[PDB]
């Protein structure tokens, strides 16, 4: 898969910062691509995902949690996915987790082609 | 000839209505033709052949102008084409059904021939393109991925031969982009496999044919608008990619528009070229729905 | 040594911004307009609309970056990067008072980031022929009833490996006269001498180049845009659009209420999407009066 | 303008008409057919638009909805009128016309005076 995970900092409450995520080609054009996150002792949770390209178009979707500060999207060229955080809060610190599924609902639903990264460690500080 | 030919297989020509056309036979058994689309010939079959032919005899013709076979006489609207398959494989089967797949444009240049010809198709298999209708109108230009899978649609349909007049010289070059850019599984197509189907369609009269499939779709569509009054009554089966490149589920729901008895499935990890992408599962789910006859 | 011919009473020159060389056109007296051209032309699209506005104002028409006789961006080309360099040179030329704007195609692109984060710097604003990137370009079809669509090239493009530039080179010429040509209602003013100087311009490798990377930057522009866009535009604007073949229709006016408070439209009939060519003398005289008001 | 493509066929058959007129012409107006039967008013038939970068779109009349189609050649500059399942009602001389949006042509806009027409008789 040659999973990179990266972007991640120490970053003060309403800033940013963006993450990347790269596979191999095969891997992330087979699957939609997904980041997550997760505090330690605390649930792992969906952030973003983008399905493939497919000849109808495409989808995206962004939890509720981050909607309107969050934005995902594929770089095919870089077989990269990035998400922008804008307007960090403490409550965004995490490891942030990429991983992929056949579609967008398999990653919301747990759904993962491959076995979870080292992540990339994003702490908001005040 | 332009592709190698698997072992115990004939290549071979037989004129219809004054169009010669090149097919691939091998096989014993109740018949199934195997049509491609663009960018291909009838060797994209060439993994599927070898076990199909075990159950059944199979023919593979070339589309008219592309591969081996003449341009069509008539013209290349999917009514037009589908006469000139039609009794090819009724020359082949004239007193028994025969099994039909298709893939990419195959579809568009078959439709026609079955819905028109129920009793003489047993069973049908249709493979990543849209059957020419208004829904091909939705697609979208651009996306926010970037290039789109559809923009060709116009660039091959634009007037005084655009296309050609750009890609001519240059043949190698776009049919890699052109494949690549709509697979998942890019790697099957090797350095050779590209030379080889570059070098076919180089020919200018095939690379131009290959163009006017599409600059006949907007004629096929108000065929096919008449056509579907008359819904396909024959077990239909659909498979899609279901990675970047493919159709993903539009190819089972536009199908169930067309056909009463239809199943599909979206083969993961695969885009629009289902025979070399993913040989190995889409030739165990046509070969396993061939032989419930 | 110039690319076009300069209209008489008018300068052209060239000033640095951010590391790069910019030319552009000027002349007139009075308050400053600046008049921002699109894909496949140049500064020179609004030859004909200078000398008339320059009797009230002060008329300056740059070349975008690595398109005419302007150098590449050092940044980037998303509209927010190109639109620095726009910006700093309309500033250089009325730093104390507020300047009219009037852009054409993708010049709306690499001046709606500097409208709206310098509503100050903006008097009045004339928009023509072109969406402002924003997702509803996601929406418009590949392929039409009626065959080639209009923004097909936004995918060619935008496609990586440089497949535009490559199918373009040694056909320069012929593409875009066929761009133009599709593109416009009244074909008969795009003489084969005025297709000679803008197929030279652009087919320069870096301005080949250049042309494709703004859309190459597109999707990044729609991103930035979707922040830029959470503030409203409150200077009075018009918008342009042609009402035939080629042109933007009722979309022009319709987008722009979404993102300006004032805003009036106009559909030029007879006129597809290049204006000031096409339609001269209403488009000239539309614009005077907006910006005499 | 020409029109043409008229004649006499059987009730249940198919017809198509053409309309062509100079590339300026056709692509500054929206087009469209209307017909007036021997004693009858002049009646809307379909109209397609121009082609905008959103697309197109296109019309037809209450009358001959499912029946007829409209469908533009750009490269031929010619609008043709697909007719099939023809009726004795349909029996009248089409006009072609054109006006500078679809909505004008059913509005009594015109941008150009009528021409000859095309006679379409159907026979029971």
């Amino acid at each position: 898969v040659q999973l990179v995970e990266s972007g991640g900092g120490l970053v003060p409450a309403g800033g940013s910062l963006r993450l990347s995520c790269t596979t191999s080609e095969r891997a992330f054009r087979s699957n939609a691509m997904g980041w997550f996150r997760q505090a330690p002792g605390k649930e792992r949770e969906f952030v973003a995902a983008v399905s493939v390209l497919s000849w109808s178009g495409d989808s995206a979707v962004v939890a509720d949690s981050v909607a309107g500060r969050f934005t995902i999207f594929r770089d095919n060229a870089k077989n990269t996915v990035y998400l922008q955080m804008n307007s960090l809060k403490p409550e965004d610190t995490a490891v942030y987790y990429c991983n992929g599924a056949s579609d967008i609902g398999a990653l919301q639903s747990g759904a993962s082609s491959w076995s979870w990264g080292h992540g990339t460690q994003v702490t908001v500080s005040s | 000839e332009e592709f190698p030919v698997p072992n115990g297989f004939e290549s071979a020509y037989r004129e219809v209505d004054g169009v010669k056309l090149h097919y691939v036979k091998g096989g014993q058994g109740p018949l199934v033709m195997l049509v491609h689309g663009f960018g291909q010939t009838w060797y994209e079959w060439h993994q599927l052949m070898p076990e199909l032919a075990k159950r059944f005899t199979v023919i593979a013709p070339d589309l008219p102008g592309l591969g081996q076979s003449e341009p069509p006489k008539t013209g290349y609207s999917g009514e037009q084409v589908a006469v000139y398959l039609h009794k090819l494989a009724r020359q082949f089967s004239p007193d028994r059904p025969f099994d039909l797949v298709a893939h990419d444009i195959g579809i568009w240049n078959t439709y026609p021939m079955v819905v028109k010809n129920q009793a003489d198709i047993a069973r049908l298999v249709y493979m990543e393109a849209p059957i020419p209708d208004a829904r091909i109108y939705r697609f979208p230009a651009f996306t926010a991925q970037g290039e789109s899978l559809v923009w060709h649609f116009s660039f091959f349909a634009a007037d005084d031969r655009l296309a050609e007049t750009l890609i001519a010289g240059k043949e190698r070059f776009f049919l890699e982009h052109f494949i690549k850019s709509h697979a998942s599984n890019t790697e099957v197509f090797s350095e050779r496999l590209l030379d080889l189907y570059a070098r076919s369609y180089a020919k200018p009269h095939s690379l131009n044919a290959s163009f006017e499939y599409y600059r006949a779709l907007n004629e096929s569509v108000r065929q096919n608008a008449e056509l579907a009054k008359t819904r396909l009554q024959m077990p239909t089966m659909t498979l899609a990619g279901g990675g970047h490149g493919g159709m993903g589920t539009f190819q089972l729901e536009q199908m169930k528009a067309y056909a009463e008895d239809v199943e599909g499935h979206v083969l993961p990890g695969c885009g629009h070229w289902l025979p070399e992408e993913c040989a190995a599962p889409m030739n165990r789910l046509v070969i396993d729905f061939l032989s419930r006859g």
